[PDB]
RNA sequence: AGGUCUGUGAUGCCCUCAGACGCCCUGGGCCGCACGCGCGCUACACUGGCGGGGCCAGCCGGCGCCCGCGAGGACGCGCGGAGCCCCCGCCGUGGCCGGGACCGCGGGCUGGAACGCCCCCGCGCACCAGGAAUGUCUUGUAGGCGCCCGCCCCCACCGCG
């Protein structure tokens, strides 16, 4: 399964599939966002939206039957505040690229809703493992 | 990136806004050096100018350099937002301007002015030099 | 925010509950608040953790931390045998030792012939000695006089 | 000063008909059911206290009790609060 | 105090640097710095290009450091 | 000598509903949501009056300005002394505590 | 009939919460079971400083109330509303132990 | 003759008692600043800073959907956990992308009421490991890293853990 391959590369690997097959795309705003009150800068790379999005996926897969809601996702993009001259403290990261993502999988069927939040559904499974095993050998 | 050597035209130290700057530094780093540019409105600024980020200042064709001051005077136009610049809601014209060098030095001045007739609590204390803001004077900061 | 002594993990009702009746040995590691649970049954060589494979826990230089036992002993009992660990408690280090020590105590108990069982337990104490038993040491309690269980507020006389 | 009336335009810009939020504190239905009375006690505010001594100042509101922290050590143990550990 | 360069002056990247380091065992990003007293990241990319000429190769690599051997000989 | 383009001689006489959208977040919030008390719209309606036929004194140091009192006088308190403002354009839309000092510079 | 009726209890301290435990399970062995369910002990925690006037070092206090509660949902269809009482009546009367019956 | 009559329907003897030291209202102040010192917080960098990703706690514990760069907001239901660290890259000894005080436009929250607290663009102070002098500490300890409660309309560099 996925869980047998590292994160590290079945990201960055998904990334390029999705972003060649026309699945999502970079909207408008993207241009000049950072992901976070934490943060300081933004993104170095011009391609943090497809990272994103396949880490997205990849822990909605993880979860399986369960549900996940957005902010709940947005806390495991935190990060630390720093520069006040006072104790650093956590914060939340971003939920509008959260959200846009999450809706751009719905829309495909890959992501299905449910009583609250939403899931995978079988067709995302599906994919997610075929690109897995694909990317095995 | 991939560039080791100095391109023919590399030009050692740039001068612009009556600033002078280096060829060895990154270019949206060294754009910090004028006065009314950061690293924030600099990334934003270049991009729209479909200039790479990632170059040392110095590999930065005159043809890149003039593109980039057209959008510096009128950036509204160029799709930048009104959020990101240094003068929202001018107070005589109530326009929206982003103001470099020189501009800020006179601008600066002319509020005091308008501080001082009008008889505010702001500027009878910018005149003595104390804390405007409620920050507690008397413990700390003294020699 | 796992809490290590839920009856949802001593029981390990993630297994599916006819794949729970296959599992005939249980165990128990610990370290600090870590705590690991492993099913140990018949196969041909396989383990895991938390559904992931021994060759991909993550701090990456204890990899050797936790497949010591292996090499230690040989790999002809445990090519013999397979299981299925999942820890639960604080921090990576201690899971990592919690995990090696069920490993260890779990193919301990595997074998039937106690012979053979404690001529094993010379072999792998002699390596080391945490890999059987316990780490007792524990976190300690804090006092009002100062930020610290023993540390104290500084002192001016004058 | 009943007829006392105001422009239409310095009407709407009144305060919406709201209850103040300062709500005080009923420690007790008991204690309350909702010239000078016109101004006797108009500013509402909380008035939280000691339902044993009757203090404005370091007042454990924590589980809905309301002692003062020094009216407190003497009835805890009849309470049954005790000091171990 | 100490200034040095982040490009190289054309035909400077070869009359020394590309010699230089050819004349090395073991060399690492740091220390090629202060040898001919250029930046760190220049080092970089020139590495980069060697490895893929195949003078050099990797006995140890990490984002912190990586060093090289000379498989020239 | 403007104010956010708008003429002055047209700011004046002018309803503070048609510059409310064109002040600052504190003013919108006090007036379209918070309203406003009593007592400050008869000390409103006072100024009225008197500019329709001395000065007007108050305790009120949280009343923002209007732009019908532009070149009027009025007295306001320190805690105990009843000080004069003149009003001027770029003086609305702010609190009259700025333009009232409570204490005096320290000098040793 | 049956009711689906839950038994709670409540108490400060361990002795007598025990003893009320044994002799419900004695008195309704035969109205159907009464298991108990053991809770996660509420712990009040109050910390006061020593000191009314605030002299001397800073001591404190550590005063805390643990409230113990058990849970006997194993009437359930097994009682009805009459026979809810009779054993209710039949344990022992202890004065401070507080109780509370719903479906 | 240590502190507490300013915790109390605990109190002796004095003082105040209808222009009140009683009680209630409106404002101001307790925070003001040429100066000496006590407990703390943030840093002086490569054993590091920035950007992206992976991942585990405990005292214990609440969430969805949609707007908005964000902070926050409108609706609707009962459901739920992090920093350091690890991996990949950029910077390259420059008071520099270290540090984040001060100041200039702007958007919001609490509240009857901002002088209070949050967010965005720009400006970018002292500081190169600290004299005479001095404090604390022996195993899950020091130190480093963060997370909860208390007081609380809003707010933690404090305090208990």
């Amino acid at each position: 399964s996925v869980t047998r391959v590292p994160a590290d590369v079945f990201i960055n690997s998904f990334a390029a599939h999705l972003k060649n097959r026309g699945i999502i795309k970079c909207p408008a705003f993207t241009d000049y966002v950072k992901t976070g009150v934490s943060r300081q800068y933004a993104p170095r790379d011009a391609d943090w939206f497809y990272i994103k999005a396949a880490s997205v996926i990849r822990h909605f897969y993880i979860s399986g039957s369960h549900s996940i809601g957005v902010a709940g996702l947005a806390r495991k993009y935190s990060s630390l505040q720093k520069g006040k001259t006072t104790p650093h403290h956590t914060k939340r990261a971003s939920c509008k690229v959260i959200r846009s993502i999450v809706s751009q999988f719905l829309g495909q069927k890959l992501l299905i809703a449910g009583e609250r939040g939403r899931h995978i559904s079988p067709n995302g499974r599906k994919m997610v493992e075929d690109f897995a095993e694909g990317l095995q050998k | 990136m991939t560039t080791i050597v100095q391109p023919n035209d590399y030009r050692d130290l740039l001068r612009m806004f009556n600033t002078n700057i280096q060829g060895k530094v990154v270019l949206e780093c060294a754009l910090v050096g004028i006065k009314g540019i950061g690293r924030r409105f600099a990334n934003v600024a270049l991009k729209k100018a479909n200039i790479d980020v990632h170059k040392r200042a110095g590999e930065l064709t005159a043809a890149e350099e003039d593109a980039l001051m057209k959008v510096l005077e009128d950036p509204l136009s160029h799709g930048i937002p009104a959020w990101m610049l240094n003068r929202n809601n001018d107070f005589e014209s109530g326009k929206d301007m982003h103001i470099l060098v020189n501009t800020i030095a006179s601008t600066h001045r002319a509020d005091l002015e308008r501080l001082r007739k009008t008889r505010c609590e702001r500027g009878v204390r910018h005149h003595h030099n104390l804390k405007v803001r409620g920050q507690h004077t008397k413990s700390t900061g003294r020699r | 925010m796992a809490k290590g002594n839920r009856r949802d993990l001593l029981e390990r009702n993630d297994i599916e509950v006819r794949e729970r009746d296959k599992y005939t040995v249980h165990t128990l590691g610990k370290k600090k608040n870590s705590v690991a649970v492993a099913f140990v049954k018949a196969g041909k060589g396989d383990i895991l953790v938390n559904n992931v494979p021994l060759a991909l826990v993550r701090p990456e230089i204890l990899r050797t931390k936790v497949s010591e036992p292996i090499m230690i002993l040989g790999e002809s009992l445990f090519k013999g045998l397979d299981m299925n660990i999942k820890v639960a408690g604080g921090g990576h280090v201690s899971q990592i030792y919690a995990v090696r020590q069920a490993i260890s105590r779990g193919v301990l108990a595997s074998v039937k012939d106690e012979a053979a069982r404690s001529e094993l337990r010379a072999k792998l104490v002699s390596y080391d000695r945490q890999l059987v038993v316990s780490d007792p040491r524990r976190c300690e309690a804090k006092k009002f006089g100062g930020r610290g269980a023993r540390a104290r507020r500084q002192k001016s006389y004058r | 000063r009943n007829l006392g009336s105001c422009g239409a335009e310095d009407l709407d810009s009144r305060v919406h008909p709201s209850t103040i939020f300062w709500p005080t504190e009923a420690d007790n239905i008991n204690l309350a059911s909702g010239m000078r009375e016109t101004e006797f006690c108009t500013h509402i505010a909380h008035k939280r206290e000691c339902r044993i001594c009757g203090n404005y100042n370091s007042v454990y509101r924590k589980y809905g009790l309301f002692i003062c922290r020094r009216c407190f050590k003497e009835n805890a143990g009849k309470i049954g609060f005790v000091k171990l550990h | 105090k100490v200034d040095y360069p982040t490009l190289f002056a054309d035909e400077a990247a070869m009359n020394e640097a590309l010699k230089f380091i050819k004349n090395s065992k073991c060399i690492t990003h740091t220390q090629i710095c202060e040898r001919l007293r250029v930046s760190v990241a220049l080092a970089k990319r020139v590495m980069r290009q060697l490895v893929k000429s195949g003078d050099f190769a990797i006995v140890s690599k990490s984002s912190r450091m990586t060093i090289f051997k000379n498989m020239t000989k | 000598p403007n104010f956010r383009g708008v003429e002055v001689e047209k700011l004046a006489t002018m309803k503070i509903t048609d510059i409310l959208p064109k002040l600052n977040a504190r003013c919108r919030r006090r007036i379209g949501k918070h309203g406003l008390s009593m007592k400050h719209l008869r000390f409103v309606n006072k100024l009225r009056l008197r500019r329709a036929a001395k000065i007007v004194r108050t305790h009120l140091r949280d009343m923002i300005i209007f732009p019908e009192m532009i070149g009027m006088t009025v007295s306001v308190y320190n805690g105990r002394q009843f000080i004069p403002v003149e009003i001027k354009p770029p003086m609305v839309g702010r609190a009259l505590r700025e333009y009232s000092m409570s204490y005096k510079i320290v000098s040793h | 009939m049956h009711q689906k009726y839950t038994i709670i209890v409540v108490g400060k301290d361990l002795k007598l919460v025990e003893r009320y435990v044994k002799s419900i399970v004695k008195e309704g062995r035969a109205f159907g079971i009464s298991g108990p369910c053991r809770a996660p002990v509420r712990r009040l925690t109050i910390t006061t400083r020593k000191s009314p006037c605030g002299e001397g070092t800073n001591t404190w206090h550590r005063f805390e109330l643990r409230m113990y509660k058990r849970t006997f949902w194993v009437t359930c269809g097994g009682n009805d509303i009459s026979t809810i009482l009779s054993k209710t009546v039949v344990i022992p009367g202890i004065q401070v132990t507080v109780e509370v019956e719903e479906p």
